């Protein structure tokens, strides 16, 4: 046997596969073989053997989803697209009304008539909608040590304009609309949009500057201008480009084409954040290692209103990062996290919860089930010293 | 070949399904089976390198220009099975043509068989052999020499 | 401008760009429909479209100068509820090589500033720091310049 | 038809007004491997391939 | 079997024998309800012919769309073969889980009603980077590593053998590790060892076949490869010679480095960025760790960073016993005379010398190699060493 | 192997069997000495047996024969010590304990956790076995479980000390050590192990929680453990004994929230707005204030709920004749459950004798309860609108009237008694109707509240001569809901003897189904205490005998999570109509633990999957009481699926009981599943009724109210909300005479379980002041590291918040330091002096 996991260990065990065995019997006893055409379990064939499937076949009709091109006159007569079938001068249908209706929209249309009978939502990219936060992370801003005024900053680009909107318009203030964060790795950037993110009570969109590289020209730009419409198409909504230098960097064109199709994404980027039509209520992140490689144009205020610098922490930051990377550790009850960021010489919070990180598991090693200070000051020589040439 | 992940089509063209299939039966069949497989290529470098693998076909053996007697046993194998006339001197023809390789050995025998073919009779000729040979070498050199100015 | 490359996909532009050349000034004349441009670069545009026929008027825009300076950030601040003492001529002189951008960067951060510190109006220690601000320069943990 | 002769890869006739299986119409396995045999490959040895 | 999610302590505990006695007692009242009502009814023609209303409803020419969009209303936009596109109802019967944009459903043919789903190839890319178990050997042949076994065993496999240690401390364990060393120390032998030992799906990709000759395809690549590392649940993606697509990141430069650039960057991304990795565990191996990114090798992009160092003393003597295990040997091998010199002989060139001397044995029609024979083969694998004697000393 | 160096080393000494034997002093102290420090070394790996004890492991007979009998002094006491934890891998008998108990005393961190451990397993079964009659020997237990108990607590092993505890039973120790930061750990753990544990010691548990609650001054957590032991006297002096004035106005917050009155002495300090406080009299100007605060404060008639015109009206013109009186009745009782608590409505305060009027016959009578719904804690301005109609010509409308003042008097309480002071009169009337009205709007006016006066004036009413079945049945619910958790003489002679008085044919009625729902309220959640009544009504006509039984019993075990109760209930369920009761009661067990809620509703699947027509018909309402005010997708689908079934009656549970699973939740999936329902049911008249109902129920206030028994994170039980839920359940179970009939009053328990799901934060002084807070789903932490989150998927709004089913709260900031750690309900929250 083992050395001894708990005096409940083999009741545990037993229990575990007790249940396991049951729930084979129970599973054996009542059927529920898997299908190969998609069949959900028998107890939820429901509706659906009968009594709603029916009721959903008998009265529910199949429209078929057509693309609104023209309106002509006042009187409706509508000009559709159904897409590889045909084209049609189309009237509406009694339920929808003539103001649901407008150019350029989806629109599905009966068999039979070819009546439009309800609008669609509007078709976007795969890869552009799957930039959608949806899951908002759970970290907050009390998770970011030593960035006082950086946090403030971008809150007051970020959060506070969206909060409190009337605060800015009672002075007669346009706050910024976008923010780029630089500093070495690892000082926090990506966690404080994260913290962004947790506390928007707005839409965020992520978007990676990597994705908009493509294969084919002219992809790069179509994928940002969809995006900023789905952006658009809300009330308002942050957009976070992680990494921008990807597609960033700076024109130089000369002699043979260089990267000039990233070039072209980068203008449509610049063309969307300041041009002719009016951007919407769109707040703008930006988080970079090299500052230097963008461009004037997207550098340029308007597109790009504040620049907040992240560092290596001071002491009270790093006192303060060892606190809450500490926090949902298994630690002595006293722990000198002073003694501790003074030990580590000028270093980044990844270093700090890697440090972390270290100790706990020389205690998992040692076999004992709380992280000393030893085991701290043991993880700080393992990763702030051994590893110094890196 | 090539490479397994080449185009970015992650492996789904057939080019290199077809490798994967081949890769697959190579692994699948031992070693002590009396089955082997000897692969050959004039380009090495774009040569798919999960082939030389340790555990399957590693070993491998390069082949120079040939020389004179090469010259001479290739044109006497690509003749074998041609009507050629009383005392051909294949040797002769071979010492004609220098520094020829395999296709141009090749197709010196189709042209002496044109040859003979126009001047109409059912056997190859020592002279239908040399003007053969004046006239592909000439022209693998015209071609050479086109390469030649195209770099230029 | 066109090259004579060997890389794809500049030609299909290249294609567009004949397109465009075409319906500008070509067979055909238009006299309905007139064209204005911007653009960022003008060292890198083909000689067919920078002609006579086509861009005729090439203006240049400039990086403003004092005057400009001091108006932009007039204009900007019209809005805002300033006091009257800002030296928008001082801000002009202390605000060397910016853009009309920068300038409204400058209004908008003096705002900010004021806001932060709980202001009703602004002042021009408030612009000061909105220059300093949108300076964005960085210092180097010394000072060793007399 | 039994499911066992419904092999993978054979071409089969479905009827019209509802496609069901009602026949496993003869399919070109067209091998083109039995023709690269070369026996053993007489009058092809190292004496006359000499070099 | 979406059972009771017992979160009690999570710990061997009596909250959680209690929580789980309970689920017991409930399971074991169920099993005894369905035994007796079957027993006293068979109830099997009642679960029948709701098949066969289920087969009615569903037509026999079945049609195989491809569902595109779904309006979350029980109602669907499905494309039909042709091209063209339909706004239809999910019935009732079709299992629900299965539905995301781009499967194979299956529709009715004169309603197209969504009425299944059908399953899909296993090869985005699986087949291809998958490596199943590791062909070379197991942990026995690895000799003198010991202390970097140790610690690739405390990175990727500890973590999923016994997760208690971590999950009692908080802490969770560490991100990655990257194995740097002279040329032919065992990175790779290592990592193939861990890969046919561990339990979760193992996927190898050299670096060289990240840089594509077409725009953003590199990018692609490393994002379907982390793709189908989530899909597959634990994982280990074992970036071998990253070398070739990390670099110092010189802005400065011109071609295929900006491409390679993108991809390092959509690679970092990956490592730690916004979202959450999941659980899926990274190894990568470097002949030449100095010319990498610091933001590559952050602490919180790799945790451990282990060093390969040559064989010394003992460790030469384990690896040719490994490697001349299955050879017979003549009764005169001085192996002590063969690494008593230190020529900085690394595991391949021991490997080398292996295989060479058999070999010439094998020309030379032997029956047993010697010791002559092991001298020849290693005095050719060190001819292989060029440069210039004065330069440098 | 490669290392046996280590190997030869520990040869050194085991080839050397006795030398510590051997008469040379040098072997005797370092040798041993050496041994102990070596099998003491920790390795480098987490593997297994450290190197040391997997190489001693053979060496065992001989290490015990040098221990035999040698010199007691120091050798004899190091080879005990060596023995013992060499005992761990050989894992027989209890050796190590016994070489422990005679050995070395040292300090037992000086071995480790994976000894102690061990060493804590033996001396738990050796206390087991060990029998009371051999004190002495208990002894040294009593010491080494005393070591043991404060290294875990220093270790970050809680769990381990309280589970030692718990097994020896000896859990009285704790609040002697327990240590000022282990204390809410240690709490937490044992109020979790506290519901999963039987009778005997669930109570222990909970006092010794409590013991160290109140140690550590946290009055707050001692009176909920005080609340939920069902401890009066605890309670009271707890209350009492809190000399901050600010606490003491919190707990009595808590207190007017679950329901319990304390008569305080007048000499107490603050003593008549503590007493405000816990009468709710201030609770409809919050609710009001709150309304204002969320702008939700517009009328919503029945249409907007209906929203008709999103329907396809493919049947516009001469479409299905529905029961125009039905649908008005549903419409009413719509705009009651909309509009209740808010005290404007659109329809009865413009002209409320047309819309009466409109209605037919007992239509009447629930219409006009529907304005008291409306103005619900609202006592003072109930009275002048309902007096309006407290003077009618028709006899239902002022019996309308009547329990419309009953039921804005329920759940709250004033000095004044008016409820008591207006249906005083017509208790006895000759009017059926009226006594029906009188007795039920006194019932809900004083339920939970154990009226002496109110039980003697109503008791009679059952023996009364001229009182139908209808009027005995509600005169026995509203007794029940007046004692409900008291074990009243008087209420439970009564019942029995009236249950006895009748026939079998007039017991074959199924209003008769209100007098065992009416004892079984009066003994709620009294477990074992029931056998006395289950003897009394042994002597009962069979089929009613069945009934009666079975739901005092689930009654009685209401709220335990008894497996073996469960058990008994399903062997019923595999004969009569006690099956459905059976299986209501299945729910009303379950109804606590998350655990057998689930397992539950597997239960209840399968259940429907196999059963008869009864049982099918009564597993829908089980899952609504089992999930109410939670709107689970799973249970969500389950009720679709039979909303659209063959039995009607199967149908029409089915649809109430989706209404109630969405009660005050304005899900818009439910509203959506409602409405196409009403499509489908547009022809049926009493289907589409009980659609109307379920999306009245589902817009219940207008998202500020809910119907959840549970509170204080589903901890606490509300005895009047399980008690109106039953009520309407056991109404249900007959639906088609009860509510589809001349009897759909009943629907108005729902107000006893009806209360709000606000959370306002006031300042020390009773005034609204707004603060940040998180609010998401609730995460268990027990037993796990450090201070690990508390919520998760969480979002920032200002203190005015509605809470959800399942959404813990916690303060963003640390400006203000909140009274009591349960952010729910009202919160005083005071400065933190240390803010910054
Ligand atoms: N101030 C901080 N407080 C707490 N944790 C921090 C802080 N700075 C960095 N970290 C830690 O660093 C980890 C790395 O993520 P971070 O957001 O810092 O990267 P980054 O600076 O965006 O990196 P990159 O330059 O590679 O894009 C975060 O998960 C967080 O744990
Ligand atoms: N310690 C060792 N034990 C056994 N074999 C070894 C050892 N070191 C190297 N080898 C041999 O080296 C051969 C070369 O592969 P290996 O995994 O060692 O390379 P590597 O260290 O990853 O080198 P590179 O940095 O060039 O990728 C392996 O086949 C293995 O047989
Ligand atoms: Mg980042
Ligand atoms: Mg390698």
């Amino acid at each position: 046997k083992t050395y001894g996991q708990s005096t409940y260990s083999r009741q545990i065990k037993q229990v575990e596969d007790d249940i396991q065995q049951l729930l084979k019997k129970i599973n054996e006893l009542t059927g529920i073989k898997e299908s190969d055409t998609g069949l959900a379990p028998p107890a939820l064939w429901d509706l659906a053997a009968d009594k709603q499937t029916l009721q959903s076949e008998q009265p529910l009709q199949v429209a078929r989803c057509t693309k609104i091109i023209n309106a002509d006159s006042e009187d409706p007569k509508y000009i559709i697209n159904v897409k590889q079938f045909a084209k049609f001068v189309v009237d509406l249908s009694d339920q929808v009304a003539p103001t649901d209706i407008e150019e350029g929209m989806r629109v599905g249309v009966d068999r039979n008539k070819y009546q439009i009978h309800i609008p669609l939502p509007p078709k976007i990219d795969p890869t552009v909608t799957m930039m959608q936060v949806e899951e908002k992370p759970d970290v907050t801003y009390s998770d970011v040590g030593g960035c006082k005024e950086q946090i403030e900053k971008l809150r007051e680009v970020v959060e506070t304009p969206l909060l409190h909107p009337e605060r800015f318009v009672n002075l007669g203030i346009e706050p910024p609309k976008g923010v780029l964060l630089f500093g070495p790795p690892g000082t926090g950037k990506t966690l404080c949009a994260r913290a962004v993110a947790n506390r928007t009570d707005a839409c965020f969109i992520r978007v990676i500057g990597s994705e908009l590289v493509q294969k084919y020209v002219g992809e790069g730009a179509r994928m940002v201008r969809e995006l900023f419409e789905m952006a658009r198409t809300k009330k308002a909504c942050l957009i976070f480009f992680d990494e921008i230098d990807a597609i960033g960097g700076a024109r130089f064109d000369d002699g043979a084409g260089g990267d000039n199709e990233v070039q072209r994404t980068m203008l449509e980027l610049i063309n969307q954040l300041d041009g002719f039509d009016p951007r919407g209520n769109i707040k703008v992140l930006m988080a970079t290692n090299r500052p230097d490689t963008l461009d004037p144009a997207l550098m340029r205020p308007g597109r790009l209103d504040r620049k907040i610098e992240f560092s290596l922490p001071d002491l009270e930051g790093r006192t303060h990062i060892f606190k809450i990377h500490a926090r949902s550790m298994s630690v002595e009850r006293d722990i000198r996290f002073e003694l501790l960021a003074r030990l580590c010489p000028n270093s980044t919070g990844a270093e700090i919860r890697s440090v972390c990180t270290e100790a706990g598991m020389f205690a998992i090693r040692a076999r004992r089930k709380i992280a000393t200070e030893k085991d701290f000051l043991e993880a700080v020589n393992k990763v702030i010293k051994s590893y110094a040439k890196f | 070949g090539s490479s397994r992940l080449e185009g970015g089509s992650g492996g789904d063209s057939e080019v290199q399904r077809t490798m994967l299939e081949l890769l697959n039966q190579l692994d699948g069949f031992e070693a002590t089976k009396n089955i082997k497989v000897i692969m050959a290529t004039n380009r090495i470098d774009i040569l798919d390198s999960a082939l030389l693998r340790p555990g399957r076909i590693d070993r491998k053996i390069e082949f120079p220009p040939p020389n004179e007697e090469a010259r001479l046993d290739i044109l006497k194998i690509h003749s074998r099975k041609m009507n050629l006339t009383r005392g051909i001197n294949l040797r002769k023809i071979a010492e004609l043509m220098p520094g020829a390789s395999g296709a141009e050995v090749k197709g010196v025998c189709t042209e002496a068989g044109m040859y003979a073919l126009r001047e109409r009779r059912v056997h190859v000729t020592q002279e239908d052999f040399e003007m053969a040979v004046a006239k592909v070498m000439q022209k693998d050199s015209e071609k050479n020499m086109s390469i030649k100015k195209l770099w230029k | 401008k066109r090259f004579d490359s060997e890389k794809a996909g500049d030609r299909e532009v290249q294609r567009t760009m004949l397109e465009l050349l075409n319906q500008l000034d070509g067979f055909q004349p238009n006299t309905q429909v007139k064209v204005i441009a911007a653009t960022n670069r003008v060292d890198i545009l083909d000689p067919a479209l920078l002609r006579s026929g086509r861009l005729d008027r090439k203006i240049e825009f400039p990086m403003p100068n004092e005057e400009a300076r001091a108006r932009i950030m007039q204009i900007h601040s019209r809005k805002m509820n300033v006091s009257p003492d800002v030296n928008y001529e001082e801000l002009a002189r202390c605000t060397d090589d910016f853009n009309g951008a920068q300038c409204k960067a400058v209004c908008v951060e003096a705002g900010m500033i004021a806001l932060r510190r709980g202001a009703t109006e602004l002042t021009h220690e408030d612009y000061m720091e909105g220059i300093l601000e949108v300076q964005a320069k960085k210092k180097a943990n010394l000072q060793y310049y007399a | 038809i039994d499911i066992n002769d419904v092999t993978p890869n054979c071409r089969v006739a479905l009827r019209n007004d509802s496609y069901t299986l009602h026949k496993i119409l003869p399919n070109k396995v067209d091998p083109l491997v039995s023709l690269m045999m070369v026996e053993k490959v007489p009058d092809s040895t190292y004496e006359m391939i000499g070099g | 079997a979406s059972k009771l999610p017992l979160v009690t302590p999570h710990t061997q505990c009596r909250l959680k024998l209690l929580k789980l006695e309970r689920i017991k007692d409930y399971l074991l009242m169920e099993e005894e309800f369905i035994r007796n009502q079957e027993q006293m009814k068979p109830l099997e023609e009642k679960q029948e012919e709701e098949r066969s209303k289920v087969d009615d409803l569903r037509g026999t020419p079945m049609s195989v769309g491809t569902l595109e969009e779904i309006i979350d209303d029980n109602h669907a936009i499905v494309s039909t073969s042709v091209g063209s596109e339909h706004y239809v109802s999910i019935l009732s019967f079709v299992d629900k889980d299965l539905l995301e944009p781009g499967c194979s459903v299956l529709l009715n043919h004169k309603v197209h009603a969504v009425i299944g789903v059908l399953m899909d190839d296993t090869d985005p890319l699986v087949t291809v980077m998958k490596v199943e178990k590791a062909p070379q050997e197991t942990y026995a042949d690895i000799g003198g590593l010991d202390n970097q076994i140790q610690e690739i065993k405390e990175s990727v496999e500890l973590p999923l053998t016994h997760p208690e240690y971590y999950e009692e401390m908080g802490i969770k364990p560490p991100k990655g590790v990257i194995l740097y060393g002279p040329p032919g120390t065992g990175k790779t032998l290592l990592a193939k060892a861990v890969a046919n030992q561990t339990s979760a799906t193992f996927l190898r990709v050299v670096g060289s076949e990240l840089i594509q000759k077409y725009l953003g395809d590199g990018p692609k690549l490393v994002r379907e490869l982390f793709r189908v590392a989530e899909e597959h649940a634990p994982s280990i993606v074992f970036i071998d010679e990253i070398d070739a697509i990390g670099t110092k990141r010189y802005d400065s430069n011109s071609g295929g480095e900006r491409e390679i650039q993108r991809t390092m960057l959509e690679l970092l991304n990956q490592l730690d960025g916004f979202d959450s990795r999941g659980d899926v565990k990274v190894i990568m191996a470097t002949n030449r760790i100095e010319t990498l990114d610091p933001a590559l090798i952050r602490p919180g992009r790799i945790d451990r960073k282990i060093e390969f160092p040559l064989p010394d003393e003992k460790t030469k003597k384990r690896i040719f016993q490994i490697h001349t295990s299955r050879m017979t040997l003549a009764d005169d091998v001085t192996l002590d005379d063969l690494i008593m010199a230190k020529d900085d002989l690394s595991g391949a060139d021991i490997k080398a010398i292996c295989t060479e001397a058999g070999l010439m044995a094998l020309r030379e029609r032997r029956m047993k190699v010697t010791n002559e024979d092991f001298k020849k083969s290693k005095e050719n694998v060190l001819y292989k060493k060029q440069e210039g004697t004065p330069e440098g000393l | 192997e490669l290392s046996e160096e280590d190997k030869q080393l520990q040869d050194e000494l085991e080839m050397l069997v006795e030398r510590l034997g051997e008469k040379d002093t040098s072997l005797y102290r370092p040798a041993l000495e050496e041994l102990r420090r070596q099998i003491r070394s920790s390795t480098t790996s987490m593997t297994s047996v450290p190197k040391p004890l997997k190489f001693l492991r053979p060496h065992y007979g001989k290490l015990k024969e040098i221990y035999e009998n040698m010199a007691p002094g120091e050798n004899k006491r190091f080879a005990a010590d060596i023995i013992s934890v060499l005992a761990m891998t050989m894992s027989g008998e209890r050796e190590c304990l016994k070489y422990r108990l005679v050995g070395s005393q040292e300090e037992l961190a000086s071995w480790g956790h994976e000894y102690v451990r061990h060493l804590a397993g033996e001396v738990a079964k050796e206390w087991q076995e060990l029998d009371d009659a051999e004190k002495v020997q208990r002894e040294p237990l009593l010491t080494l479980v005393k070591e043991i108990v404060p290294y875990n607590m220093a270790h970050n092993a809680e769990h381990e000390a309280c589970d030692l505890l718990m097994e020896i039973e000896q859990v009285d120790m704790l609040e002697k050590d327990i240590d000022e930061n282990a204390y809410a750990k240690v709490c937490l753990y044992l109020t979790s192990c506290v519901n999963y544990v039987p009778e005997p010691e669930n109570s222990a548990l909970l006092r010794c929680a409590l013991g160290v609650f109140r140690k550590f001054s946290r009055f707050p957590e001692a009176l909920r453990l005080a609340l939920m032991l069902n401890d009066m006297e605890l309670v009271e002096d707890i209350f009492t004994s809190c000399k901050d004035v600010v606490v003491q106005k919190q707990m009595a917050f808590m207190l007017g929230r679950h329901g319990v009155f304390l008569e305080l002495s007048e000499d107490v300090e603050e003593y008549e707005d503590l007493t405000e406080i816990m009468s709710n009299v201030q609770l409809n100007s919050n609710f009001l204030a709150l309304a204002r605060e969320l702008d939700i404060m517009e009328p919503k008639v029945p249409d907007d709920i209906y929203k008709t015109h999103l329907e396809n009206n493919r049947f516009g013109g001469s479409g299905s004749q529905v029961d125009s009186a039905r649908m008005n009745l549903a419409s009413s009782f719509v705009n009651g459950f909309v509009n209740a608590a808010f005290g404007q409505d659109k329809l009865l305060t413009d002209d409320g004798n047309k819309w009466l009027y409109k209605n037919k016959d007992h239509g009447m009578l629930s219409a006009a309860a529907s304005l008291g719904m409306i103005l619900l804690w609202d006592v003072d301005g109930g009275l002048t609108q309902i007096d309006k109609y407290l003077y009618s010509s028709e006899d239902y409308i002022k019996s309308g009237a009547l329990l419309a003042c009953g039921i804005v008097n329920s759940g709250v309480r004033n000095e004044c008694d008016p409820a008591l002071a207006l249906l005083s009169d017509y208790v006895l009337h000759n009017s059926n109707t009226m006594r029906l009205g009188s007795i039920f709007g006194l019932g809900l006016a004083y339920a939970g509240s154990n009226r002496e006066d109110v039980l003697t004036l109503l008791l009679p009413v059952m023996g009364d001569s001229k009182s139908s079945m209808e009027v005995a049945g509600v005169t026995a619910l509203a007794c029940g809901m007046i004692a409900v958790g008291s074990c009243n003489g008087d209420v439970t002679s009564t019942i029995l003897q009236t249950i006895m008085e009748k026939s079998e044919t007039e017991l074959k009625d199924t209003y008769a189904r209100w007098l065992p729902l009416g004892l079984g309220l009066n003994h709620l959640g009294k477990g074992e205490a029931i056998e006395a009544i289950l003897a009394a009504l042994e002597v009962v006509s069979e089929p009613f005998r069945s009934f009666a039984n079975t739901l005092v019993d689930v009654c009685a075990y209401a709220g335990s999570g008894n497996v073996l109760k469960v058990q008994q209930l399903l062997h019923i369920c595999s004969m009569g109509a006690h099956q459905g009761v059976a299986v209501l009661g299945i729910a009303l067990i379950a109804m606590g633990e998350e655990i057998g809620a689930e397992m539950a509703l597997r239960t209840f699947g399968h259940l429907l999957r196999y059963g008869e027509p009864t049982l099918r018909r009564a597993v829908p309402l089980a899952l609504a009481l089992i999930s109410v005010s939670n709107p689970r997708l799973n249970i969500l689908d389950t009720l679709s699926k039979f909303s659209h079934d063959a039995d009607p009656e199967v149908s029409y549970n089915s649809i109430f009981a989706m209404g109630m699973v969405g009660s005050g939740t304005n899900n818009a999936r439910l509203a959506a599943m409602l409405r196409q329902l009403a499509q489908y049911h547009a022809k049926d008249p009493n289907n589409l009724f009980m659609v109307r109902l379920a999306q009245g129920l589902t817009h219940l206030g207008k998202g500020t109210l809910t119907l959840c028994p549970y509170h204080s994170d589903r901890q606490l039980m509300s005895q009047v909300a399980v008690a109106g839920l039953l009520t309407v359940l056991v109404s249900f179970l007959d639906v088609r005479n009860i509510i589809l009939g001349k009897s759909h009053y009943v629907l108005y328990g729902l107000v006893a379980a009806m209360q709000p799901r606000m959370l306002v934060t006031f300042d020390e002084e009773l005034r609204p002041l707004p603060v940040s807070v998180r609010v998401g789903q609730a995460v268990d932490v027990v037993g796990q590291a450090g201070k690990p989150k508390t919520i998760t998927g969480f979002q920032t709004h200002t203190t005015p918040v509605l809470l959800a089913h399942g959404e813990r709260a916690e303060l963003a900031t640390e400006e203000f330091l909140p009274v009591t750690p349960i952010l729910e309900g009202f919160v005083i929250l005071r400065k933190n002096p240390n803010y910054d």
